[PDB]
């Protein structure tokens, strides 16, 4: 019963048949900003179905010695669709996210993915005391690749990364993972071009393995923003 | 309280407290701009809102800019006074700024 | 109309407006009134429940900070061959709020002030070889304005029949006194547009009703065989403050404590002909994002 | 905490939340 | 455009004003960077004489 | 009383002091599309304050031998702000317009403008039987200039053009004109890149004249879309 | 409605037609000294209509490079009429003031005056540490001229001088300014020959400019004392 | 569902189980949920009334320990021939929680923190012959972030018009202040996945809203004929703590205070490619009872 | 014992025994 799931947002829908029970982050569900927590006094635009819809990114090739992949939000979506046009024309921003990650293979394949959403994933660099630059962090739609995913590229640990909102894609059990994210910030709204609230990390804890014919196994990421607000209308940068 | 929008050289004393606009021969033309940083020594520093705020470190709330036209009765004209939320550069054309 | 304001005010949502006869964004500066255009009338707003308190900008909080008003270093030694213009183990100080400019500009944001002043006195000592710092006893005697002040360390004016003295040591916490509101009027004149005598040769701007008193401070000890340098810092904190008729802040630097004379700096900022530092044109943005 | 016999000896009185901005912002008569 | 006749002065002036609204709030108090001294003022030694 | 007017839409406002009583076209006011007249079944986006706001165009120089100016709607706004981004990302479109035209001069100037909004202003060409092309019609933000405004560039007449929703800017009376337009189409929604519902025409019926100093007199056009709906979300053309 | 105003005090009246809404200083109106604030125990003289009447001073020529004008009160009136005779024969004094400032020009003139009443305007001198003398301050009926009106001749600022009770004479709007002043002192009564409670400052923020024929433009000051009390009858100094 | 837990939970007795359709020991890790298999369902239990309280692992108790955040030694002497890069009888310190690693790893167990910080300042002195230790007066002035800090010991910025100063002596108990929750947001960002300026050249991970302020500490005394070495230790204790979104603890050693860069140790434990020290095989027991 | 006029001056508040482990241990929806 929990394996089949249709997610319908906007003009976008995703049916899955080999899923797990989906994850709502910290027990929370997204909502709009209420009046007793609001700060910016102008009326926000709530474009709804134009922006509250799945956005599918470029797939990544799950290969032999993969270390992992990360996308930062809302940076991965700031140039896609009418979400990216509302981002570039407004100063402020508030939304949650419905991340759906797809990866299937045959019943002779093995492997496990940790699909973990990390709040405020401040990265570190390796073997230097210079901070990571702008281009190391703000990758965009392509995202990045983990350098040392065993310490989550920040000196901490992959083993304890199940404290964050996560699921698994174990290839003998499921082929999809779904994490619903709310707004996760100290401020109620935020400038979307210089700050990322969530990082979606997908990490090969058990590598891909089979002895059947070699097929390309892709990992696809569909991200739906949820309950988007935008304040501070101006021109586009 | 009055802004020193004319905080330029060759504006001596009270000439700093007024902006001189003229008849132009091109359309959509920029007249002046105002930096809004109240900590920083700009046009907003020597105001009643600007001097009391520099005794403090954090601030919140809306501001108001009032502009009084001091031409003659015969002088006609229309201006657009745009506020741009932060993010990019200051808008230099009217197409960009009225958004 | 007077009301009680504990937080900043809330915003109400507004809609599309298009009404003849009503122009709330137009105003009349010429009446002397500030514009009453609300943000609901200029843009379309949302409902914001504003919970930002306003208690830190209260005039009681704005002014009740202990500020340095006096700082006097004198040599504590045997004064027999020292000149008569020096502080022979004691000093006198006419109490004023004009000498140090952070409190001065802050108090001169108002025309009239009624406050009680608590007075903290901080004494510190240094050896003038090193053999140790003595735990000296100091006497601060409050003498009213114009009365007899002592001329010696060991004068008989220090016996303090009715003058209030505080005796305190260096190793103690600092001595703290509350001086009341001592004006003969209902408020202190921070500014005085007048002359304080019936002749045409008095001082301009100096009202002696505004003056608190004299603060005569001596060291009760006799001199040791070595000398010491004693610095006495006096701190004033206004309290129970009422304030009337606010003023423009001072932009130019202060020249004297006796008057409001001005020179200005040589270049902007805070020059005489340029208070704000200059930019290239009126359509030049100083910190423009690239 | 005030054990002194004079009322001015007390601590600072930080409870005066009465405002009247209209005596500076709207001093006009009509 | 600013359009005047031949006897109005062809260059006119604006005066800009700024206030705060009643939703305005300030906190965390510090000393002002607008005033300062590197020496004692004039006649300040005469308050000790 | 009818001379002063503040029009507040979105973050945009216009105060005027020397106006006429404004014109609502055919007695109608704009509204959203009701359910009993709807055709497209997907949920429309109603971006409101992001698009329902004044858009000021480039001013035109009112000169000696001017013939007139026209802007076609929504073509004049299809690339401006978040209205143009909702136009380019959607197939369908429905809105009304609040047109405000500004032109002032001194009390020694004379002149009269006919500010007329024409529905379905199919143009004609002069002295040829070839129809006007795409570039003759779809000017965009700059608009066009009347060739023969005495026949309204379509063989009809300027004299009878007061049957359309119009105002006048007579320079001794007013300096602004305001026309509120509803949706004017045979279809409830429309593809905004190949069809114009309204043409704003501004025509020198009495030319500009004075004997004082020569100033440039501009004519400025601010257009606010009202009650925008957009259906058929896709990519941008 | 607020442009026409007749001020009738005593045998003096002033009608104006091109005024602003007048200014009552700090929301206060003048009154006599009540018994619970009185200090001097002898019965005061309240001469009323002999002293509560407009006193017009000498006009000043508004010229090209004017810096400003100031009059100190009650010093500007201590030798005029029966106000000056009650001043010179009494020790104490208490009144408010109704200041009316007149300046008109044609509709081709431009200029703005800041007419500001300053309480306890202690002046400063420029580039010296000697205080201003008696003759620098006690000018009398002629008043003085601002040396550096940009700092209000006291090191402060003209920009923030709108914290004081003020009006403007903008020559395209109004031609008069009216400020009603109450008693403004720390003492309930005062010796009028050595202390000034109010300074009327009139300052050219926007200078006078036209291109029509050159006329002299004067600025006239009428001051009416209001609710005069006088205590301490003696001879005249 | 949220409940109040004062002690650890009790155990109920269980019996022989043998039911089809019910498998409580099997689980689904793939959902992201922790296993809900109770010990009653895996073994046969007895009734245990568990009275073990849980109050010591409260986030208020876990974090409200006074921890060293600053340690600064400066030479207290006459500074005329000393270099300009040294601390001439005073220092400045931008308040951070990053410099000492016990509090840093403990605060970085969370993404967001809202706390009030009480600040204890411990001053200790040593003679730089021996003739005794002076009872000096120190001034710690709290300057907000980016504001004007003093450049001298005897500068006029130390007069503290509105900046809060504490004056305290070495022979006293240590000075203790409470600094409030001073963020412009509703919580401090312990981690900041962003850039703090509108240009692409700002610092990564450093949000200046997280910064408390500057702590300018001078010695109010003048120099004695001999020198002294004064060490000022600052202790921070968080209180009234709310904490959000817990994180993996840092395993590798810290490299800098500006960032979360990592190197790791050369061998296990806490190496980059080996956090736990190695054993011989997966079926080798390290401390096996013989 | 709090004789200060500000509420943040008070001692540490060690009486918050509300837990909700299910927002970390069972964040699934069904």
């Amino acid at each position: 019963s929990d394996r089949v799931l249709q997610l319908k947002l906007g003009n976008s829908a995703i049916v899955t048949q080999e899923a797990a029970n989906y994850c709502c982050a910290y027990g929370e569900w997204p909502n709009y900003l209420p009046d007793h927590e609001a700060v910016a006094i102008d009326k926000p635009t709530q474009p709804e179905t134009a922006t509250d819809r799945f956005y599918t990114l470029k797939s990544v090739k799950w290969e032999a010695g993969s270390t992992g992949w990360w996308w930062k939000l809302p940076d991965a979506l700031n140039n896609i669709g009418m979400f990216g046009q509302n981002v570039q024309h407004h100063y402020l921003y508030r939304s949650g996210f419905l991340i759906h990650v797809q990866c299937n293979a045959t019943r002779f394949h093995q492997g496990a993915l940790l699909v973990v959403a990390i709040p405020e994933h401040q990265r570190g660099a390796h073997n230097t005391n210079t901070s990571p630059g702008f281009d190391d962090i703000m990758k965009g739609e392509e995202g990045g690749t983990f350098n040392h995913p065993y310490v989550l590229d920040d000196g901490t640990s992959l083993a304890c990364a199940t404290i964050f909102p996560h699921q698994w894609i174990n290839l003998r059990t499921n082929n999809s993972a779904t994490i619903v994210l709310p707004w996760m910030n100290a401020a109620p709204m935020d400038f979307p071009l210089r700050h990322n609230q969530w990082t979606l990390a997908i990490i090969p804890v058990v590598p891909l393995g089979t002895r059947t014919m070699s097929s390309m196994v892709p990992i696809t990421v569909s991200i739906a923003p949820m309950c988007c607000e935008f304040n501070g209308l101006r021109h586009a940068i | 309280s009055m802004m020193e929008i004319n905080n330029t050289e060759s504006a001596v004393g009270m000439e700093r407290l007024k902006v001189d606009i003229s008849a132009l021969t091109d359309v959509d033309q920029l007249l002046f701009n105002i930096p809004l940083d109240i900590q920083l020594d700009g046009p907003l520093r020597n105001t009643l809102v600007g001097n009391i705020s520099r005794y403090y470190t954090h601030w919140s709330g809306s501001l108001e800019m009032t502009f009084m036209f001091c031409g003659s009765f015969m002088a006609t004209g229309k201006l657009i006074l745009c506020y741009t939320p932060p993010g990019g550069s200051c808008p230099t054309t009217r197409e960009t700024a009225m958004l | 109309i007077e009301s009680i304001i504990k937080t900043a005010t809330d915003t109400v949502k507004s809609e599309i407006n298009a009404e003849l006869g009503v122009v709330p964004s137009l105003n009349a500066v010429e009446t002397g009134a500030t514009s009453n255009t609300e943000p609901e009338e200029a843009i379309q707003t949302r409902t914001v429940i504003n919970q930002h308190g306003v208690s830190e900008t209260l005039v009681e909080n704005f002014l009740s900070r202990a500020a340095l008003v006096s700082k006097r270093s004198f040599e504590y030694k045997d004064h027999t061959s020292s000149a008569a213009q020096t502080d022979k183990n004691f000093f006198k100080w006419t109490i004023n709020t004009r000498s140090f400019v952070q409190l001065r500009r802050k108090l001169e944001l108002f025309t009239y002030l009624r406050f009680d002043a608590e007075i903290t006195i901080l004494t510190t000592v240094a050896v003038n070889t090193y053999m140790g710092l003595p735990n000296l006893t100091l006497q601060a005697m409050f003498v009213p304005t114009g009365a007899l002040t002592p001329e010696k360390q060991d004068s008989f004016h220090w016996q303090s029949g009715s003058n209030a003295s505080v005796f305190f040591k260096i190793s103690d916490p600092p001595a703290r006194m509350t001086i009341p509101f001592m004006c003969i009027n209902s408020a202190y004149s921070v500014f005085y547009d007048g002359f304080a005598g019936f002749e045409k040769s008095g001082l301009y701007g100096i009202n002696p009703a505004d003056t608190i008193g004299n603060l005569c401070v001596r060291i009760v000890n006799e001199h040791q065989p070595v000398g010491f340098t004693v610095t006495v810092r006096v701190y004033m904190k206004p309290k129970h403050i009422k304030a009337w008729a606010p003023r423009p802040p001072r932009t130019l630097p202060y020249m004297s404590i006796a008057n409001a004379n001005y020179k200005g700096k040589k270049r902007a900022p805070n020059a005489l002909n340029a208070i704000i530092g200059n930019r290239d044109s009126v359509k030049t943005m100083p910190h423009n994002i690239v | 905490i005030n054990f002194y016999k004079d009322s001015y000896a007390a601590s600072a009185s930080k409870q005066d939340f009465s405002q009247d901005p209209s005596k500076f912002t709207e001093p006009v008569v009509e | 455009n600013l359009i005047v006749p031949s006897e109005s002065s062809d260059t006119c002036s604006l005066i800009g004003f700024i206030a705060a609204k009643d939703d305005f709030s300030l906190r965390l108090m510090r000393d002002s960077p607008d005033i300062g001294q590197i020496d004692h003022l004039h006649a300040a030694e005469a308050a000790y004489q």
